[PDB]
């Protein structure tokens, strides 16, 4: 048995979940030296089709480095681990788990934000909307949608109201169900 | 004989004329059931069918006519496939295959649990019961348990509305009703054959365990074969369009009869054939013909259910009854307990294996709200008298369970369960959705999204 | 018996499975009959039905199965009312009641002329024929003449187009086919009873003459009663709409069975019920339900006609035949001559009593183009063997007449009849129209316009 | 038997047709003195509903007189008597019969023409069209229809081309069938 406990403490998975993820890791390694890189993710058959696909490949990566180790994959992937009531409820001191109601929507903001400047802006919303929607729909239509969302979301007055209000308009949207993945043992 | 042709020969037109009279009475009560201001949302449709059957049976009893009966060939060939095809054609294949695991769990495993739990507890009651419920045995009583677990929770959906019935509970009860009517008939034939072996060993138990799956999956295979054939031949019926519904009905019915020919599951073949042909039709079929197909299925299933409940009425007011207080009260109480225990246990087992849990709302609706009718009665009515000498007691218990589960468990579920979208939200919803998917595709666990994408690739390849 | 349930029991599903196979084969040939570039406008649909029946009968003969048969209760209760209701429901009541006189003349009087002329001439042939066609008699042969005059000219309309078929000829052949299938069945029952009187006096002839009208008009009366009831109950089916087609079918079928109960004309009751309910429905019924009703009638009539022609095929390739050259050739020639003479004489009689004459075009189409099938065969197939010992010869003659009148008289009528709107026009048309009407209202002769206006006043009063 | 032959020569009916028409005449007399007048026609139940109804009542009348005798009713009504081929074909000298292809369309023109000045005009067409159509439809719509019919019909150039061209554009429309009535014996 390899070193697994420290990630089983950092992430909070079980042992079998980590073993299965490492199995998929070895399968997608397509070579030990590229433990995990940008192209390694790009050649996954289906996510590249997804409009957000490229953002997801660069969302795991901590900084500008083009390599991901297994442990970093675990750290970034844990964000989705389902919130477990009694186990989030048992001992309360500090938010050590990264799968919290806060960290789950922070991954969303980091995926929207162009850089890690916490700036959702009409450029950001318009870019992501044009990704999710096809290229055919009118830019004026996207302009209307994006700026209307900015207006209702922004209580800051600078059109941003970026994170603190993001939580408030998403509170009506349960993220505990919406954004989490059960990883089969 | 003056005026040669004129006569009053009524024997010539008795079955068609009286069946038309019954369907007319049921239809007239339906158009007298939706005009009362708020009664379709308080009492289920099955209650109206029960009452129509009761009136028709009372008329038959009062006139003095010999009451008609199911011939056990008319039911399994002309009255069952309408109901099954109507149910399993408009199955929402998206929702059905998304959470297919939980639907299969409830339907198959919960039906087996209901059947065997009722069989065991009714056997225990008979062993310690009076001298007129002993000698029933296990197989004769386990068969009764399997018959009485043929349950139709989807009728309760008529009492609720869009609120209180989410896309999860709706598909759960829909698939449960379908595959429960399939599994109960499979078990019905299995136990009706095992009840003449006079020696059921462990090897026979294992052979029956294999034959359950062989019958069910052979039905599924015949169904997908005929569904593929119907999907193919629907591409060419654009020239003559009044034949478009006929091909759907013909191919589903031939799938049913090909499965019943080999004693496979005709019901599962019907369901599989409909589910396979539906996506590949409605695209090769005009809107008028699809609307017809819908109307045909609805009204033909309505006629079949009407006829079954008419037979229930005539056999409950003008039939043979063997009421036993111990057996009937025990079977009512044990049907309720078996249903509740199965729902609670299976929901507990499958919540931990899924993302969206099942709330006590839907657990109560599934557990309390599974109401019998039109298949439980008919299955328990076609039991022989040579085999199963107690079948009159089984019929009395089944009729009592239907009445209690439709009139008390269906009329007191709505007043028993209510007491126990900004632009952002939309954008973010789609976003989190595309997000989770990508993530699930990165982790790689072969859930259901992967399987559905593979299915889509296959579809493209075919087309 | 390893794997308990599994078996190969085919006797359980033979009639439903094989009937489904037949309907599937007929439907597959229909979708293989409209894809050939130009063949639906060269050969009638009845030829396709004949060929499908021939293939199915050949398959039955080759396999060795005992050929199925019409039970004379399935035809007169389950296979005839579909065809009759489909024909008589979409009857264009406007055009039908405008020139009702000529339609009644052709249908009733021309059918009687065909029946009695064929009976008399076939009796004359039998009297001077060989020893194997003597002893047929008059009533047994007049009944054959009435059976073989059950003609369906409207099938020929499939071979033509909007051109060559004006609104007069179309309604003429449509009403002729309907009321001819009604009058031939009335005469069939009348003669089938008269063929066991052993003494037909003048008083019995007069009683049969009265009973013809009593049966026909009692059928009409029962039909209008049930049509009024259906019109009334269609006002209240707006709440539940999948029951709207069912009420139409139920009420028409109950009209048919109420007429056949009293031995009245079930066909005329079906026609009258449909004609009465149609205007007062399609206004109280949604567009989707009306489109369904249309589809139901079309495909259910198609299934019934398919089944009748399948029985024709199995009884012509795998049946008992008593071919007689004199009888068969004489009946072919005399059917053609009787049809032509009746059409010519009746057209001559009624042109002088109307405004818009009948051209030699439509006289030729009606006279040459009345093609037998699906009622002539079935009527002549349900003849007893105890009564009518020669019924095998009648069946052979009827089958030969159907084949000759469908394959030679229907495939060689289009290539045998083509060789033998400014603003002003519109304004003036309406003008001359309003003009003539006013004039006819001044002269006062109680034509049809007056009657229609009275009918409209009555309708307003009811509403 | 009364005097019938001279009308049987003037009109060209048979004896039974004349007898039946005279029967209807006596029924509609509602009094011998008003042998036939304008009100006598107006109280017929149905023609007054007809848009052309009033024109038909005044179309029989020869001149401004308000009484119609039986013989005049016959003369005006004969116009509709169906054209009989051999009997229009037997002897040819002069057009004594008034039921001819010419006289049948002349009754139409006399019904259109405001007065007996042979002037179909945009006023005439517009008035009759507004009678036949309801009052709801646009006058501009009626204007378009009426003036388009005038344009195509008029080869005179004065927008009239009244009778001689009326026959030519109606020749395509068989009037032998369209405008004639068989009077049952």
């Amino acid at each position: 048995d390899e070193e697994l406990e420290e990630i089983k403490k950092e992430t909070g998975f079980s042992h079998s979940q980590i073993t299965r993820l490492y199995s998929r890791f070895t399968s997608l390694d397509k070579g030990e030296n590229g433990t995990l890189s940008r192209e390694d993710f790009q050649r996954i058959p289906e996510l590249a089709i997804n409009p957000l696909g490229d953002r997801i490949i660069n969302a795991f990566f901590p900084e500008g480095e083009d390599q991901v180790n297994f442990r970093g994959f675990m750290r970034t992937l844990a964000h989705f681990r389902p919130i477990e009531d009694n186990e989030k409820s048992k001992d309360v001191n500090g938010p050590e788990p990264l799968n919290s109601r806060s960290n789950k929507l922070h991954f969303a903001f980091r995926l929207y934000d162009l850089d890690k400047d916490e700036k959702i802006s009409r450029d950001e919303l318009l870019q992501v909307l044009r990704m999710m929607v096809g290229v055919n729909i009118s830019d004026e239509q996207l302009g209307s949608i994006a700026d209307r969302t900015i207006q209702e979301a922004d209580q800051d007055g600078d059109s941003a109201a970026s994170f603190t209000e993001f939580v408030k308009v998403l509170e009506k949207v349960d993220v505990e169900q919406k954004m989490s993945i059960r990883f089969l043992h | 004989k003056a005026f040669p042709v004129l006569g009053i020969d009524y024997t010539h037109v008795r079955t068609p004329f009286e069946i038309s009279l019954w369907i007319l009475l049921a239809c007239l009560m339906k158009i007298g059931f939706h005009v009362i201001p708020t009664i379709s949302s308080i009492v289920p449709e099955s209650c109206l069918l029960i009452v129509v059957g009761l009136l028709v049976g009372g008329l038959i009893k009062g006139v003095g006519e010999t009451p008609p009966f199911l011939q056990s060939d008319v039911f399994f060939l002309f009255l069952l496939p309408p109901i099954i095809l109507d149910a399993g054609y408009f199955l929402p294949l998206r929702q059905f295959t998304e959470n297919l695991g939980t639907i299969l769990i409830f339907a198959v495993v919960g039906t087996l649990w209901n059947a065997f739990f009722l069989g065991g507890l009714m056997y225990a009651v008979c062993l310690v019961g009076g001298e007129q419920i002993n000698n029933i045995g296990l197989l004769d009583n386990l068969l009764f348990g399997s018959i009485i677990s043929a349950v139709d929770p989807v009728a309760v959906l008529a009492v609720f509305e869009e609120i209180h019935i989410n896309e999860l509970l709706h598909i759960l009860v829909f698939g449960e009703s379908l595959l429960n009517d399939a599994v109960t008939v499979v078990l019905y034939h299995l136990f009706e054959e095992f009840a003449n072996y006079e020696h059921v060993g462990i090897v026979d138990i294992f052979l029956g365990f294999l034959s359950f799956f062989v019958v069910a999956l052979g039905g599924v295979l015949v169904g997908v074969v005929y569904g593929v054939i119907a999907a193919f031949t629907s591409r060419f019926t654009s020239h003559i369009r009044v034949i478009e519904p006929l091909f759907v009905f013909l191919y589903s019915y031939m799938a049913y009869l090909s499965a019943e020919l080999f004693h496979l599951s005709g019901i599962m073949a019907l369901i599989a054939s409909g589910v396979v042909m539906r996506p590949y039709v409605e695209a090769n079929i005009s809107h008028k013909s699809h609307t017809t197909i819908k109307y045909f299925l609805k009204m033909w299933s309505s006629v079949s259910e009407t006829l079954i409940f008419i037979f229930l009425g005539v056999s409950t007011v003008a039939g043979s009854h063997h009421w036993n207080w111990t057996f009937v009260i025990s079977t009512l109480l044990f049907c309720l307990i078996a249903r509740v225990l199965g729902v609670l246990g299976l929901t507990w087992f499958i919540n931990k294996f899924r993302i969206v849990k099942l709330t006590p709302k839907d657990q109560f609706i599934i557990a309390y709200g599974g109401l019998r009718g039109a298949i439980a009665f008919s299955l328990g009515y076609l039991l022989d008298k040579k085999h199963f000498p107690m079948c009159d007691l089984f019929l009395t218990a089944i009729i009592t369970v239907i009445f209690f589960t439709v009139f008390v468990q269906g009329m007191t579920i709505r007043p028993l369960v209510d007491l126990l979208r900004s632009i952002n939200e939309e954008i973010h919803t789609q976003f989190l959705d595309h997000l989770l998917t990508g993530i699930e595709d990165i982790c790689g666990h072969y859930g259901h999204h992967h399987w559905k994408d593979k299915l889509n690739r296959f579809n493209k390849k075919y087309v």
